[PDB]
RNA sequence: CAUAAAGACCAGGC
């Protein structure tokens, strides 16, 4: 069956499947499919095409089936990756720390579909048996398979001293001989990018055995991922009792800063840059101290989280999330902006009737210091509206254009 | 390569309650049995229920749902009974159901409360566990409810109405030797009922040669069987179904070779 | 309107097999069992008392799809010693110990009471 | 200003504004102005006093209400244009009190300002938690979740009504809920929630239910469907009929069964209909008989609640019939929480499979929490932790957006007295293996919102069917 | 350029992840009205016969 | 300076306009005008 | 509506102390106590009496249609 | 007939002169919950077309504070162009200056 | 003769004022009856 | 008798005004339902509020390609009393012209 | 064919091609006077 | 095996 959802923005949106009945009155499908369609599941629908003839039928097999669809021609990336919980439980199972006995291993090798049936000799043999997480993964690539990556955390200074192979972080990645060495696994190895090795794997071996990749790598590390299971929980947004007068500390400097600036302003010493009005001089250099500010304290907060947190398990894995949504999470939510600029005045020279007129300074303009964890005061919570409201009209008014 | 030999302890009983031991066994064995005692003890609860005259502001199958959800009194006779698939006649009879009739009308200008107390069974064995009171509906003046019902033998697997028990708690490794879980701050943790250890320290020692033992139960009952014979009754099963493997089994390996 | 009766889990209707027995050609000593309308209650059970064996090489189950009431067992064991023999010694051994915990836990029950 | 404090000359409808650089002196007293009450500031202090209060708490049998509080001068409405003119304050102890000078002229503050947020989003337990889409997306599905929607339902005769069996008031709610009457008809249910990836149905928006608790009457709704009937005359001699037609009188007739209407043409209710079940016979004499007859929407499979005969504005006999069916959470319903947390059901496990706590305790609802980290609801978290300890303390819990007063920590200090992790995060047993889960999920109760949305009503199939008239190409719809 | 068409069913999706990629899960309704065309041979006709 | 980007931009181009919104020519210098900021500030005065 | 039978979570009967819980209420106790009185320990359990609205009060007002 | 008709159909003015007409006044109550009757009572409707891209209409400004719900609007191309209103505003009904 | 530190009930008494005398929908009821 | 005009529910003119609860449920009526709606051959229609710019008072915008570079102007009535509306507009010729 | 009146909840009975005013209260709603034939729920 | 028209506006869904 030829299925669709609309709109069908490139030809990745019409793919053939492969019928199987089920109960209830959903359809179904594999969620390595879900980024092709770009479908996520609330109240989403798909209309199923059904072909009369085995002439057509032929054709959908030999030409618009999903295993041949894998590669885009657009970007020459693969369109289908490992995408949310796969994805974050394959980094937390491909770390080193990740050891296995033995029925964990008895149920992890019965979900796998391509297996020879036969046991692997495990790492650690005495005093008792351990698998490892790339122990058994390397059982996943197919063939063999050769790819050379690197994980997100990997900083640059492992390439110029020792270590280089080594990498005390565990990161980069080795894969020889269809066999995993080294390495943590994430949106930049089993996802979809150039060169990954889900798209090595379709060039290399084939679309055939790459399809029973993708499955075997969503079984297994699912039905592991219930063993250690995985959580978002309030002490997962919270940070050290340091770190908070850290970024507190660092916000009122930026504001004192900003007070600074403004009172070079009224008494004109503020020179204008060349090609810039004293007005565009002087929202440039609050933009520089503000955007310092947030960043800054953005780093901090990075700087705070613990190897547990499950915030960073989702990030550093880019399954979902990114770094900017933990630091509005723990730090700060930043400068709040209507059509590219700072908050307009609405009233006559004042942003909201609490606020006297003529207030540059960082509150009356929208720049939001609490962060979603501790939550906002009211006037940024209305500047923060206000920074939505752009948001969704942009995303309202886009489509239409786009599609013309 | 032989089954181990378990022991028990019970610590509480009371007809509420149940708090029992098991030592020197699998983890299996135990999260299967914490599971019979859900899925796979028989239970008598209303199933078929016929409605006459409905007069209450609640509609028919909203009752008709609230009558199956009462407890019955199963402590005797769900041995004697057979499964309504397996009974020989068409229909209802004795050995396959029991028939509770309701008849209600409120004459007085007070609300009556309809309530289990006013089911009316054929047999003395069933009461809906009044030996305080089922409400079923609340009836206005003028307002009436008659019907009949037939109540069956099933258990948890068809409809959650059989559960015969209420919550149960399962808890194996307390105080956490064997690290099946990792805690992030272990001092952040309070300690369960069954900590062996000191207030001034969080965890007790990783033991790498260990396996789970001593598992700790709560079976607390609906009222439809007293706890003590649930477990009776979930072992009880989940021994008749291991047979029933070895008997179908063993037919298959004789006959296809 | 396609929601199933109460019933896809046990009760088995015409031509099911409770028990189907297929051999595994991709290692030598090797079978395959497949038991319609259970789930993990029985599974767990029967896969934690084979890794007892010390002949049974591997043991495993799994559903292949909870909608669907079903249970795939492989097993593999040592030679001259058949899987379908560790099965059956499996089962026998669980009733060995189920008795047992059913009779001592009568004991503690009259015991508890007025002992 | 005086004279309109003293309502004398100027209602207080009136505005009046000053513009000083303009020199101009406006007075609106025109109709469509916008306007909102404020408190009155005199220097720094508010005119608002401890009598005033006294007298409002005393409310009842005093006959003194708001407009004796309008007449005292102490609270003043204020419109859009006139607000340019004036500074207001956010609390008196906070921006009236003596501070590193910012102002002093304050000349009013609003009351509480949780009021600047509609109707539909004041049943968000604390909005400022949340991304702004998320509120705004909440906004707008608020208006479709299921619950009992006026309490004379059993009289109405209305096209499309659904109504929830145990609607329950949140543990977790705001202060400004109470005047949305929404203790008396709640839309939803609270729920136990653990959030965390279990066996892979609940990834990306879906939702893992318990089936047990679907057994128990959770989340299982009914639906009223109305039925209008028209007996009209027209032609000279033809006119429309009720009656039971007859397998051979009438020209019109479909294989469906007429055999469950009565003498006059009308189900009786307590009847089963299912699809093409005949709820009203009605024929019109042929200048034999025609059947006008009218049937079900197609696999509805309900009961007739309701049989009305009555008279229209003309005078025929006209009626209506209601027919109702119990619909049970699917696996393709549509639920969301409070916040803007949306997604259908991706499967329903019993409570033998259900992850349990130490306790016996096992969720009601399973959602993945990948939902949170882009999405950025932490009031979904801070809402969880709050029912967790409004459960245990016997209160229900204040999540008014702005009290300064409800922190995180002292949430996480009133829940560890209690015997719980702080952070809410608890130890969960597996379901399956009984193995523990190496991670502690995080549960609590939260409340969640049926949606009008079902699958049921969503699916559609075809095969050479009815067919368009003019283009001779399949029917739309 | 477009038109409404048959064999056509369309209803909400969930997720299994428990299907590979080319398969999908069909509800017995959809899949009771969709039909697909056949041609009988001495192959099929005993099956077509049971069907 | 700021120039119109995305969908517009591509509207601008694909449109063939003939007064985009935002035109704009970028200009190299050969001599020393390039290195030092003084001639280049001369030809910064002969285009404007 | 009316207090449900079998409370959703675990299945113990809440049905049954939905009136002698506003007994409790009537007379002095804070729900904390009225729901350690009537037993109800697991917060599931709690939910149900504490966040329960009874609408079947409002619905026996309206006349029925046989007086 | 004329009173009745134009709150019929909603279509408002003339019925002969129904394209002149302004139309979208007097929509059919919803009764799905009793929040969503508040709120279909409590509504605003700006006159300015639906399908216009052009932005601020639209967008949230800073006169919205208090009177107009700042969280609350449909979705579509309705964005921002239908404005319930806060718990505290009151449409001032009109007087004479007299 | 001051409410400090006591006023989260002041706000919510004069509020419950308020939507005692009104209610939501007074703009209707005031419209239709002028 | 010149003609019949709709009833808003619970308004002053209203049967179901000054009831209080005993009495509404004898009516089959809610005590909770708001009213403000009006009832049409069975189905209740609500008046939304529309949006429209202020009457009586001067405005001044510029637009991007007009002959203006200025334009006053004064949407204006009468009391609402009676007529739709008179818009005068002033506006100032842009001193650009070649 | 009896229908149950909606005001002062008299019984009538009444026959087709009638006008549908109840007796003694003047009322013109009726109700259906729920069936005979009996249907059967599952507690389920 | 045939009839329930078409169109209009409005609300909503992704
Ligand atoms: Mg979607
Ligand atoms: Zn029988
Ligand atoms: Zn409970
Ligand atoms: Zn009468």
């Amino acid at each position: 069956v030829i299925f669709n959802r609309q709109p069908t923005l490139h030809k990745m949106s019409m793919m053939g499947h492969r019928v199987r009945i089920l109960p209830w009155s959903t359809f179904r499908l594999n969620l390595s499919v879900t980024t092709p369609y770009n479908a996520d599941f609330d109240g989403d629908e798909m209309n199923l095409h059904l072909p009369q003839s085995l002439e057509t039928r032929a054709e959908i097999q030999e030409l618009a089936m999903v295993p041949r669809m894998i590669v885009t021609p657009q970007s020459n990336r693969p369109v289908m990756g490992i995408v949310q919980d796969t994805l974050t439980a394959v980094r937390k199972f491909t770390k080193r720390d990740v050891f296995l006995e033995r029925g964990e291993v008895m149920n992890l090798l019965m979900f796998l579909s391509t297996w020879d049936g036969k046991v692997p000799q495990p790492a650690i043999l005495k005093p008792r048996p351990l698998w490892t997480g790339k122990q058994i993964f390397s059982l996943i690539i197919p063939g063999h398979i050769n790819c050379i990556r690197t994980h997100s955390t990997h900083p640059d200074d492992e390439d110029s001293g020792p270590y280089k192979h080594i990498s005390p972080g565990d990161t980069k990645v080795v894969v020889e001989n269809g066999e995993l060495i080294m390495g943590i696994l994430c949106k930049k190895s089993l996802g979809t990018s150039a060169g990954s090795l889900v798209h090595i794997s379709y060039l290399e071996m084939g679309h055939d055995i790459t399809r029973l990749f993708y499955s075997n790598i969503q079984t297994v590390i699912n039905n592991w991922l219930l063993i250690e299971g995985h959580t978002i929980g309030i002490g997962d947004s919270i940070a050290d009792s340091k770190t908070y007068q850290d970024i507190q500390n660092t916000i009122k400097k930026a504001k004192q800063d900003v007070i600074e600036v403004i009172e070079k302003a009224h008494n004109n010493e503020l020179e204008p840059t060349p090609g810039n009005t004293l007005r565009q001089t002087f929202e440039n250099q609050v933009n520089r101290i503000l955007n310092d500010a947030r960043d800054k304290t953005g780093s901090s907060a990075q700087k705070s989280l613990s190897e547990y947190n499950n915030f960073k398990s989702m990030v550093v894995s880019g399954a979902k999330g990114s770094k900017i949504n933990i630091s509005q999470v723990i730090a700060v939510v930043g400068q709040q902006n209507v059509e590219g600029k700072r908050i307009p005045f609405g009233f006559k020279h004042r942003t909201l009737p609490h606020f006297i007129k003529d207030d540059y300074g960082p509150e009356s303009r929208g720049f939001v210091e609490n962060s979603y964890l501790a939550g906002l005061t009211p006037t940024e919570f209305f500047f923060h509206a206000m920074g939505g409201r752009e948001g969704l009209i942009d995303t309202a008014v886009k489509t239409a254009e786009t599609g013309y | 390569p032989y089954a181990n030999q378990p022991t028990v302890r019970i610590t509480e009983l009371t007809d509420e309650n149940v708090k029992f031991i098991i030592e020197n066994t699998d983890l299996a064995v135990a999260n299967s049995i914490r599971r019979v005692f859900i899925a796979e003890v028989p239970i008598i609860a209303i199933d078929w229920v016929q409605i006459d005259a409905n007069s209450s502001v609640l509609h028919d199958e909203f009752i008709a749902h609230r009558l199956g959800l009462i407890p019955l009194t199963s402590d005797d006779i769900v041995d004697k009974l057979q499964y309504s698939r397996d009974c020989t006649c068409e229909e209802f009879c004795p050995e396959c159901s029991v028939e509770f009739t309701l008849d209600v009308r409120c004459n007085e200008d007070q609300t009556r409360h309809v309530t289990s107390r006013d089911l009316i069974s054929n047999s003395p064995r069933v009461i809906p566990v009044t030996s305080d009171d089922i409400l079923i509906v609340k009836l206005r003046k003028g307002q009436e409810l008659r019907l009949r019902a037939y109540a069956k033998k099933g258990f948890g697997k068809e409809h959650a109405k059989w559960n015969p028990t209420a919550g149960v708690a399962f808890e194996y490794d307390p105080d956490n030797a064997l690290r099946h879980t990792v805690y992030p701050k272990p001092e952040e943790w309070p300690k369960s009922e069954y900590s062996e250890l000191d207030e001034d320290e969080s965890q007790a020692p990783y033991d790498p040669n260990g396996k789970p033992e001593r598992f700790y139960y709560n079976v607390e009952s609906c009222g439809s069987l007293r706890p003590e014979t649930i477990v009776l009754s979930a072992l009880s099963g989940l021994k008749k179904k291991l047979s029933d493997l070895q008997t179908q089994l063993s037919h298959e390996i004789q006959s296809d070779v | 309107m396609n929601a199933p009766p109460a019933f896809e889990s046990f009760l088995l209707f015409e031509g099911e097999k409770k028990i189907t027995i297929n051999k595994d050609t991709k290692v030598p000593n090797a079978c395959l069992f497949t038991i319609n309308k259970e789930d993990h209650t029985l599974g767990n059970i029967i896969k934690s008392q084979l890794l007892k064996d010390p002949q049974v090489l591997f043991a495993g189950y799994k559903v292949p799809h909870p909608l669907e009431h079903k249970i795939i067992i492989r097993v593999q064991t040592t030679p001259d010693y058949s899987p379908q023999e560790a099965f059956t010694n499996a089962i026998t051994d669980l009733i060995s110990e189920l008795s047992l915990l059913e009779e001592r836990f009568r004991v503690a029950i009259k015991d508890k009471q007025e002992g | 200003r005086k004279l309109r404090r003293q309502m004398d000359i100027i209602v207080s409808e009136v505005s009046m504004i000053r513009d000083i650089r303009e020199r101009e002196i406006r007075i609106y007293t025109d109709a469509g102005r916008i306007c909102r009450p404020l408190l009155i500031v005199e220097k720094q202090k508010l005119l608002l006093k401890k009598r005033h209060i006294d007298q409002l708490k005393e409310r009842e049998y005093n006959n003194y209400s708001w407009q004796d509080l309008v007449a005292s001068g102490v609270v003043e409405y204020i419109d859009t244009l006139e607000e340019e003119t004036v500074m207001l304050a956010m609390t008196p102890d906070d921006l009236q009190e003596k501070e590193v000078a910012y102002c002093s002229t304050y000349t009013h503050c609003e009351i509480h300002p949780s009021m600047i947020l509609g109707v539909c989003a004041s049943i968000i337990p604390f909005p400022d938690h949340n991304q702004s889409p998320r509120n705004t997306y909440q906004s707008a599905m608020g208006k479709q979740a299921m619950g009992v929607y006026i309490t004379n339902f059993h009289v109405r005769m209305d096209t499309l009504a659904h109504v929830l069996y145990y609607p329950q008031k949140p543990l977790v709610t705001t202060r400004s809920m109470e005047y949305l009457r929404f203790r008396e008809l709640p839309a939803g249910i609270n729920s136990i929630v653990a959030i965390a990836s279990y066996t892979g149905y609940n990834q990306e928006d879906s939702v893992i239910m318990n089936r047990s608790a679907v057994d128990r009457g959770f989340f299982r709704s009914v639906f009223y469907r109305s039925y209008k009937e028209q007996e009209s005359k027209k032609g000279f001699d033809q006119e429309e009929v009720f009656e039971k037609p007859t397998r051979e009188t009438c020209q019109g007739m479909r294989h469906a069964i007429y055999d469950k209407l009565d003498d006059d043409g009308l189900i009786a209710p307590g009847v089963r209909v299912s699809g093409d079940d005949v709820i009203i016979g009605k024929t019109v004499t042929l200048p034999t008989k025609r059947d006008c007859s009218t049937f079900l929407r197609t696999s509805e499979t309900g009961i007739v609640d309701q049989v009305m005969v009555t008279l229209n504005q003309e005078g025929y006999k006209f009626c209506k019939i209601r027919v109702r069916s119990v619909r049970i959470p699917q696996i393709g319903d549509k639920f969301a929480s409070r916040h803007g947390q949306k997604g259908t059901c991706g499967i329903q496990y019993r409570q033998e499979d259900m992850p349990f706590t130490c306790e016996g305790i096992t969720p009601d609802i399973i959602i993945n929490p990948h939902a949170i980290p882009s999405r950025m609801t932490i009031g979904h978290l801070i809402e969880c932790l709050q029912g967790k300890v409004s459960a245990n303390k016997g209160e229900i819990g204040d999540a008014t957006p702005f009290n300064d007063a409800v922190n995180v920590q002292k949430i996480s200090n009133l829940l560890s007295d209690y015997g719980y992790h702080l952070r809410g995060n608890e130890v969960l047993y597996n379901g399956f293996t009984g193995r523990k889960i190496t991670s502690q999920i995080f549960i609590g109760p939260t409340y969640y919102q049926r949606l009008k949305h079902m699958v049921d009503d969503k699916i559609h199939s075809r095969a050479r069917g009815p067919i368009q008239i003019l283009n001779r190409q399949p029917m739309e719809g | 350029m477009g038109k409404r068409v048959d064999f056509s069913a369309r209803t909400v999706i969930t997720p299994d992840p428990n299907l590979s990629i080319d398969q999908v899960g069909v509800p017995r309704s959809i899949a009771a009205n969709m039909t697909f065309a056949e041609i009988v041979t001495p192959f099929n006709i005993d099956r077509l016969q049971e069907l | 300076k700021n120039v119109t980007l995305g969908v517009p931009r591509l509207k601008e181009l694909i449109n063939i306009s003939k007064k985009p919104k935002t035109p704009s020519l970028t200009v190299f210098l050969l001599g020393q005008s390039a290195r030092d900021a003084e001639r280049a500030k001369d030809i910064l005065c002969r285009l404007e | 509506m009316i207090i449900p039978v079998r409370c959703f979570t675990c299945g113990k009967i809440v049905g049954n102390k939905w009136e002698a819980y506003l007994g409790l209420l009537q007379a002095e106790y804070t729900e904390g106590d009225a729901l350690d009185a009537l037993g109800l320990k697991r917060y599931c359990c709690r939910r149900m009496l504490l966040a329960h609205v009874d609408l079947i009060e409002k619905l026996l007002n309206y006349a029925p249609l046989e007086k | 007939d004329g009173l009745k008709y134009s709150l019929a159909t909603g279509n408002w003015g003339d019925q002969k002169k129904a394209h002149q007409a302004r139309a979208g006044v007097s929509q059919v109550l919803n009764r799905l919950t009793f929040a969503s009757t508040l709120s279909h009572l409590r509504r605003l409707n700006s006159p300015i077309g639906r399908d216009g891209k052009l932005a601020k209409p639209r967008q949230l400004h800073n006169t919205l504070w208090g009177m107009v719900c700042p969280a609350e609007t449909p979705e579509g191309h309705a964005v921002g162009l239908v404005k319930n209103l806060a718990l505290m505003a009151y449409i001032s009904v009109g007087s004479q200056p007299s | 003769e001051i409410t400090p530190d006591l006023w989260q009930e002041a706000c919510w008494i004069v509020i419950s004022s308020y939507f005692d005398e009104k209610g939501l929908v007074r703009q209707q009821l005031d419209s239709f009856d002028e | 008798f010149i003609g019949k005009i709709p009833i808003m529910l619970r308004s002053t003119y209203c049967l179901l005004n000054g009831l209080t609860d005993r009495d509404l449920c004898e009516l089959n009526e809610c005590p909770l339902d708001p009213g403000g709606y009006f009832i049409i051959n069975g189905s209740e229609k609500v008046l939304i509020a529309q949006e429209k710019m202020a009457t009586n008072t001067v405005y001044v915008f510029a637009k991007k390609d007009s002959k203006y570079a200025y334009t006053g102007e004064c949407r204006s009535c009468l009391e609402n009393s009676s007529r739709p509306t008179s818009t005068i507009w002033v506006s100032m010729l842009a001193r650009g012209g070649q | 064919m009896i229908y149950i009146c909606g005001e002062c909840h008299t019984e009538n009975e009444i026959k087709s091609r009638d006008p549908i005013r109840c007796r003694e209260c003047g009322y013109r709603i009726m109700y259906k006077k729920r069936t005979k034939r009996l249907v059967v729920f599952d507690a389920r």
